[PDB]
Order: C-alpha cells, then structure tokens, then sequence
C-alpha cells in the first residue's frame, strides 16, 4: 500500500523545490553514503535551493553518529542544526529528504501511546510538502514499529541501498 | 524548592551536577537554585557564571543542603562509615537524584533511609525511547570512549594518522577495540576521524554492522567458552595492534577478562592498552586502578573516572538528564514536585521513599 | 668503511638516527652499521630488527664509536663540562652529523675542531626545495604540531567535536594557531581531524590560501604590510610593535572564544614574538590551553615555562620542551632519512670512500668545522 519511487522520479522533485532540509539517519551510516549526499547537497545549492541538515539526538546508532559521517564528508556546521532548532523549517520546506532514518521521524510518538518509541521528541518530517524515505525495504526501524509515514500520499517510497540510491539521484541532476 | 547541588567531595572527582543552562531552566519551573562555592571549579563552571544564571551561591555544602528539598549531586554521597557523612547534610523528607550505584551499595540506601530522603537512582533508569534524554549512562560512556582515544594518542609515541612527507612515510595507528557499545562506538569514530586503522571485536552481533557504520572492520572471517575460543582470529589483529582499547561490562558481575597477560607478551612494544573497564576488574589482568603500567614493553593504561577526564562537557550533559527527568514531576502551579508513580521511569529508578526501601532488589 | 649510530644519553631525548631500512640502504652504499645495544628502544626499534637489516650490536657507546669513520647523532654530544664526555668518544678524524645547534653552542664546536672531526650541523640546512628531502626542521616541526594538537586535547576538560546527543549538544571546540608553518599547518589539519573550528593568523600572505585549503578561517590583519613579511628565504622579520598592537587587536575577537591556543611563531636569530600577552590570557575563558612551541625560543606566551604546565588566569600555558620527542617512534625514522638523503649524494660508486662535495651550496652550508679548522662564517 505504498507510493514506492525511483532514482529518478525522486531527483526531479528536488530539483525545483525551493528549500530541502536532509533528514539522516542509521542508513546512510550503514551505507556510508554521506560524500554522495554533500555531493547531492552542492548540486542542489549551487543551483539556488536552501539545503539544510536536520540532526536527531539520537539518530544512527551512537552519540554523534550524523555529525563524525558528515565531518568526514566535509559538511560545514552552519547548515547542520539539532532538532529544537531546526522543527519549526520543516513547515517552509518544499521536501524533507529522509536518508536512512525512520524511527527519528515516526509520528506514532507523539500520537500512540502503547508504541515503546511514545514520548521520544521527533523531527516533524511530515509537515514538508513531501517526505522522500531512502530505506531497502518495509523493514522496521530500531524499535521495531511501523512507520504511517510510509503509506500516506505525501510520502514516497525509494527501494535501495541509501549510498547507490543518493548516487543514481545524483545522475538525474 | 529549594534544590541544592553540592561539590564532589570524593576523590578526583571533578564533574558536578548543574550547568548554568539548567540553572535558568530550573527558576523557570519556580525552583530557589542553591550551589556550594567552588563545586563547578573542576568543570570550569564559575560561581559568578551560576550567579548570572540565577543560582544562590552558598559558603559550605552544609548551608547548600541545609533547606534544600532536592538535592542533585553526581556520585552517590559518603556515609559516616567513610569518613564524611554527607548524608546527614541533606535534610529530612527530601529528595535525592544521582548516580547512587544503588545495587552494589547497599549502605548508603541504609543510610539514607535512615532520614526518610526518596532516592532516585539515574542508573536504573528503564531503557525505553523516552527514557534516552535522561540516561547518565550513555551521556557519561559516549565521552569516556572519546576520551580513552585521546589518552592512547597521548600515550603512544607515533602519530595517529598516515602522512606522507618529503623525507618518507610513517604509516597510520592500528587501533583495536574491544567491546563496541556506547564508550567502544565513539572510540571507533575518534580513532578513525585521526586517521587510524580501526578493528574492531564484541559478542553481539548486531555490533558489525555498527562498527562498519563508523568505517571499521569487524573481527570474524570464519560458561567459559567465549575467552578460549574468540582469541585467535583477534590474536592476528593484536598482535599488528597499536593502541588497544577495552570498553567490555558485564552487569553486576565483574569484567571480562579480554587481553591476557600472555596475549600482552605477543605485542609490539611501545604499544599501549586503554583499559576503560578497569574499576570492574579490568578486562586486562595487568591494568591497575589509578595507574599506567609498563610490562612486556606495553603500557596498560588504567585511569579511574574517565568522565571526570571531560568534566567540563560530561557536567552539563549529566545535569540535563537530571533536568530532563525531573522536569514531567514539576506541578508548574502551586510550586510542588509530585512524581508520578504510574511513571515507568519514576518506578524504575526508586530505591527508598519516606523511609523504607522500595526496589525489589534492595528489599528484606 | 664503517658507520656509528649512539643511543641518545641527554634527559627525555627517547629519538635515534637510525631505522631498520636506513641500515638496509647504508649498507647497499657500503657501510658497516654500529648500533649501540637498546639504541632505539624509545624510538620502538628493536635490536633485532637492525640485526636483520644488516647492523651488527654494540655493547657501550664507546664500542659502537671506535672505529667508526662516520657517526649520526640526534641532538648534540655531551661535552665534558655538562656531565660525561661523548666527543672524546668519538674517534679523531672521523665526520659528525647531527642537529649540533652550532650557532648557539660554541663549546661544543671548537671540542670537535680540537679531535681533527668534521661536524655537519643540520639545522643549517639551506631552505631550497630538492633539500626537503633533507631538512629536519620540517620533519620534526611536522610531528611537533600534530603532537601540539594531542597535548591540547589531553589538557582540555572538553571534547573537540560536534555531537548532537540525547543529553544536549556538545559544541565543538574553537582553535586558533598562530603562525601557519609546518608546525601550524599540521596544528590545522590534525585540530581539523577531531571536529574543532580553527582559526589561524599569520604574517606571511602566501598562507592564507592553505589555511583555507585545510578548511580553517584565516585572520586578517595588515594586508598590505604583508607583501612585506616573508624574506628570500622564506622565513619572517620582526614586524614592529604598531603591527603588535593591530593583531593583537584583531586575533582578540576570536581568541576571548578560543579553547584551544597553539603558538607556532619563530623568526631566525632573534628572540619568538610575543602573541599571547598577560593581559590577553586574563581575556580567556576558564579551561582554555596555550599550547607554546616557541617556548625554548623565549615562548610567544611569557607566561609559558620550558618543561611545565602553567595554571594561571584560569588557562593551562603548556610549554612542553623537545616536543618532537614526545612522537620519538615517527620523529626517528625521518631524522634518519633526512642525514641518509644529505649523505647519498657523496658516497662513490666502487671506491668504498666518502667525499663531501665542497662545491655543493647544500653541504657549505652545513658544515661547521673540518679537520680541525672551523670553516663556517660565524
Ligand atoms: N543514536 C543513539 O545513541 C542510539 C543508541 C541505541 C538506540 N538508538 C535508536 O536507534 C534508532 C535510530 O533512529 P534512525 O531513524 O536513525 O534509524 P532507525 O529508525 O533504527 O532505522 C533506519 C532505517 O535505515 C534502513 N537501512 C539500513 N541499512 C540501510 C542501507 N544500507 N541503505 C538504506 N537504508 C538502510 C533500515 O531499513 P531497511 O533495512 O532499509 O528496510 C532502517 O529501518 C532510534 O530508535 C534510537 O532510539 C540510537
Ligand atoms: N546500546 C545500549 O547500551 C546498553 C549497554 O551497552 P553500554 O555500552 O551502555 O554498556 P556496556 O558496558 O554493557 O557495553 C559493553 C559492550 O561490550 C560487550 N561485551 C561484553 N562482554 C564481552 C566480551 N566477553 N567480549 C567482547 N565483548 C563483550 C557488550 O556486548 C557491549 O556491547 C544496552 O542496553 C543498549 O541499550
Ligand atoms: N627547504 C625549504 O625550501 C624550506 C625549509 C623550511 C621552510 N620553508 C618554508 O618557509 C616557510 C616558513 O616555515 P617554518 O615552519 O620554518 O616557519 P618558522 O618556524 O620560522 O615560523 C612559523 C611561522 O610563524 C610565523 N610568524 C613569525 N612571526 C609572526 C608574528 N609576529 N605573528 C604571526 N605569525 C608570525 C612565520 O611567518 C611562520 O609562518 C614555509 O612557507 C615553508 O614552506 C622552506
């Protein structure tokens, strides 16, 4: 039941598309896909969109697991922001690019109360015009949940390693 | 209210628990903030910094805790048993949250039962999503693993990373790291943003792909049965080891002896081992609390309260997770602090409230 | 034809002027090896591992220099007069190579001119690019900021990176280096590495563009004045006390914000500038470190004391001495390679014997004393 993308019906969307805030999570630790997303982020820049970074306090798997991969791939602090900073964009934003993350953005939070992931403050993804998910599969999350995100017209769906997908984004630019 | 934060009167113990951003936040939710003089020096925190913050500064820890309906305070406090008691400052009927290491410290429980003080023990703090804002453990952990990277570059007498210059080449660190939860995964990413060689071995297996989330390499190609048989495959790493760093906890039970002394002999000397589970017993036998000793051409480094070694940051990280627990239990009206009992982290966390002890590992 | 190669007798020196593939290549040239026994045991060299590489061991520093007609030093051989006699060690007529420090240590000198020995004191290495390759205040300078870096973060109560966690963020540490050269540089780099914001300032133009390279921020100051600041050779002049006052003005908005503070800055035969005054460090935020490298040149920090930590005014003044012995295991291997490629271009072919081209502007320059006739104009 899911609006499931491609590489390249994903690109044009953020193409034009006046802001971006880039949401990253667990996923583009795994892949390791951080130089091919600052790439992506410097050809969205360079042709006039606001690219910004949107960091959960606990998104990946460690204390500071987005900020050492984006110093690593030369991302410069003044477009990375914490959540209590950065919440309130998601509303201008044109398109919330969620690369690798999924609990981070998950509204049963703050909406169920039997999930365990009830209470933990999220990113409001939602509130973007569209939520691009890259993400394998259906698979869960950390803690194991569905995400209502994934089936809800706003929502798009891209099936793929998160590295190989931000690569083949790249491609269409 | 009236909530007191002492110095840490116990030895080498810099940290405290209060930053003045948390002081704001505190007369915000209609708290009188008291410290002791002196008590954020060790973690560069000065009293005319709380002052600006909206703290009463108070001249000995008995006026601090005199009148103080919560106290904060980081390690657990010293009985009379121990030659200072603290305990007998903190008033009667009061709160007490911090790090009390309540099961393995029964006296002080006693003892704070005693005067009737509800203690709230931030290392039983459950492991639910919620729950991560205010967890001492991770907050305290993650700076220790940065830290023990730091101790081993300043310890070791090569560079870390690979440079190549006009005069020849020397090669990066190799860095091992055993046991790869909170303290183990920012060693990971310290080492290899310095530019070392990152291996890197634990039990779970989850932990791979963590480690290779950090661009490690995970150690495996292809009862005491776990320390005769992983050595082998790690032997070949260790042995080509520049800096080995140990991070391995078993709860409750002492550390896992990870490194043996016959496995430090078949080490290149001028290598240095990071053992940070020394207060457990060390996953080293050769490691010492308090103490780099050299054998078999090869520091073992043991330095007690790795925290403390970054007070300045881990102060007030630990004073937010005191905050960011406290905060729900504030009634904002009529000035009262009522912790809700239906609350898993409230429940979780109690180990003595109004004069009887409550958790059921504690109890008779 | 035979080489020597001590162990380094002066308090904390743990560097040798050797390594296991300089043997290998010395003895391609013709040269039988002497190390002394434990030679480079602070170095991380084995005896074993020069063993296999083709030197042979020698028990005492005197065996090791007996017969040999070339000997490699670290630092320079202690006289007599400062505590036990290494020069008459050292066979006569017999050349020296070493960071003899010649211009400040005239004792020394005339001791070897005395014994007919042909010193060789490194450090006057003339600054021309194909000599890189055989400059040892680059090498060691290199190691002595990356370790500049280590020492700064082992001092400091804080974390160097970013980390947004549950807890809070931890923000990351500020640095501001002063004076970017191959000390400074790598300072940049290595500060750069674990997560801080660095801040750097110069008098040099030309450094601005790598310090922005290396992704730090460059400090301005007097651009017009300098165009006027790096000398033929590549080394800077005393700038006055106006261009004092106009960086220290300057650096000042930055330096109230910094962490971290790592003082690089030396001008040839002259006493470091001052860059961190009293009354700057008074301006500092409590928990800070000054890391002082200059401190055996005088120190751009007066308050920084040779082979101490200062606390004062709420900041640590580091003033380690030898820093590129605190790294000894990367500092050694270099300081070997640098004598092997001042010394390969004048061994012979088939001849077995060693003729210091005396046309060569790399080895005049170099040379202090030889056969007992001090030839260097000082
Ligand atoms: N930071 C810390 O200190 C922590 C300490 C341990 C616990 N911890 C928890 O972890 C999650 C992290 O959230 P995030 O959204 O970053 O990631 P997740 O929501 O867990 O999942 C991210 C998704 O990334 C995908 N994933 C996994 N690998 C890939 C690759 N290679 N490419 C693209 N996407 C990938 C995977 O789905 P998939 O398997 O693709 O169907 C996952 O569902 C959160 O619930 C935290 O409470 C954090
Ligand atoms: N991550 C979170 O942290 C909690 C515990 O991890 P932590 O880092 O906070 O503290 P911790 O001390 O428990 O971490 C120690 C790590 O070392 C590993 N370990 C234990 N014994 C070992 C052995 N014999 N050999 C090799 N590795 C061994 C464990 O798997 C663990 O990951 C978990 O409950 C989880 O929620
Ligand atoms: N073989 C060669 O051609 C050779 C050898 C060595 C150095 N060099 C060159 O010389 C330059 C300097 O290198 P170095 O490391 O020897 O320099 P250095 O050790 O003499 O001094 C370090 C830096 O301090 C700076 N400095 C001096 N006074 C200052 C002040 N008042 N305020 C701020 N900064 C001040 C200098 O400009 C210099 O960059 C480099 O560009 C290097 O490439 C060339």
């Amino acid at each position: 039941s899911v609006k499931a993308g491609s590489a390249e019906d994903a690109a044009f969307i953020m193409k034009n598309a006046s802001k971006v805030i880039i949401v990253p999570g667990y996923g583009m630790a795994v892949a390791q896909a951080q130089h091919a997303l600052r790439e992506m982020a410097d050809v969205l820049k360079k042709e006039g969109v606001e690219v910004s970074y949107a960091i959960h306090p606990v998104a990946g798997r460690m204390p500071g697991h987005m900020n050492v991969l984006l110093a690593e791939a030369n991302v410069p602090y003044d477009e990375v922001f914490e959540l209590e900073e950065i919440n309130s964009s998601f509303q201008t934003a044109d398109v919330a690019f969620v690369i690798g993350a999924n609990d981070v953005t998950n509204p049963a939070a703050k909406t169920d109360p039997s999930s365990p992931i009830y209470g933990m403050p999220i990113l409001d993804v939602e509130k973007a015009g569209t939520v691009l998910f890259i993400k394998r599969s259906m698979a869960s999350g950390y803690a194991g949940v569905e995400n209502e995100l994934f089936f809800r017209n706003n929502t798009m769906m891209l099936f793929g390693d998160a590295k190989k997908m931000t690569e083949q984004i790249v491609q269409a630019m | 209210m009236k909530i007191a934060i002492p110095k840490e009167r116990r030895p080498g113990e810099d940290r405290v628990a209060i930053s003045p951003e948390v002081v704001k936040k505190l007369v915000g939710l209609g708290f009188e903030v008291i410290v002791e003089q002196g008590a954020g020096v060790g973690a560069s925190i000065t009293d005319d910094a709380l002052t600006a913050a909206g703290a009463t500064i108070a001249s000995t820890a008995a006026q601090a805790l005199s009148q103080a309906d919560v106290v904060w305070k980081v390690q657990r406090p010293m009985t009379a048993e121990e030659g200072t008691d603290e305990v007998a400052l903190i008033k009667e009927g009061a709160v007490l949250m911090c790090h009390l290491g309540a099961l393995t410290n029964r006296p002080v429980v006693e003892a704070l039962t005693k005067r009737k003080i509800t203690a709230y023990a931030m290392e039983l703090m459950p492991r639910i999503s919620r729950a991560q804002s205010m967890d001492i453990l991770s907050s305290q952990s993650n700076l220790a693993g940065y830290r023990a990277v730091i101790d081993g570059a300043y310890e070791f007498a090569r560079a870390f990373p690979m440079m190549m210059t006009a005069a020849g080449t020397v090669p990066p660190a190799r860095v091992l790291v055993f046991g790869v939860g909170v303290a183990g995964l920012q060693a990971i990413a310290t080492a290899k943003r310095l530019g070392a060689v990152v291996m890197a071995t634990d039990v779970r297996a989850a932990t791979k792909e963590q480690v290779e989330s950090l661009g490690g390499k995970f150690i495996t190609v292809d009862g005491e049965e776990f320390r005769k048989k992983q050595a082998e495959a790690v032997l070949k790493e260790l042995v080509k080891t520049d800096i080995a760093i140990t991070t391995a906890l078993i709860p409750g039970k002492p550390a896992p002896v990870l490194i043996t002394e016959e496995m430090v002999t078949k080490m290149k000397p001028g290598s240095v081992i990071i053992d940070l589970a020394v207060e457990a017993g060390g996953n080293c036998p050769l490691s010492e609390p308090g103490k780099i000793v050299v054998k078999h051409g090869v520091k073992i480094v043991g330095h007690t309260n790795v925290p403390s070694r970054v007070a300045a940051d881990a102060s007030p990280l630990f004073a937010k997770n005191l905050l960011n627990f406290l905060t729900p239990h504030v009634d904002k009206d009529t000035k009262t602090l009522v912790m809700k009992l239906e609350d898993e982290t409230v429940s979780g966390t109690c180990v003595t409230r109004d004069g009887a002890i409550v958790h059921p590992a504690l109890t008779g």
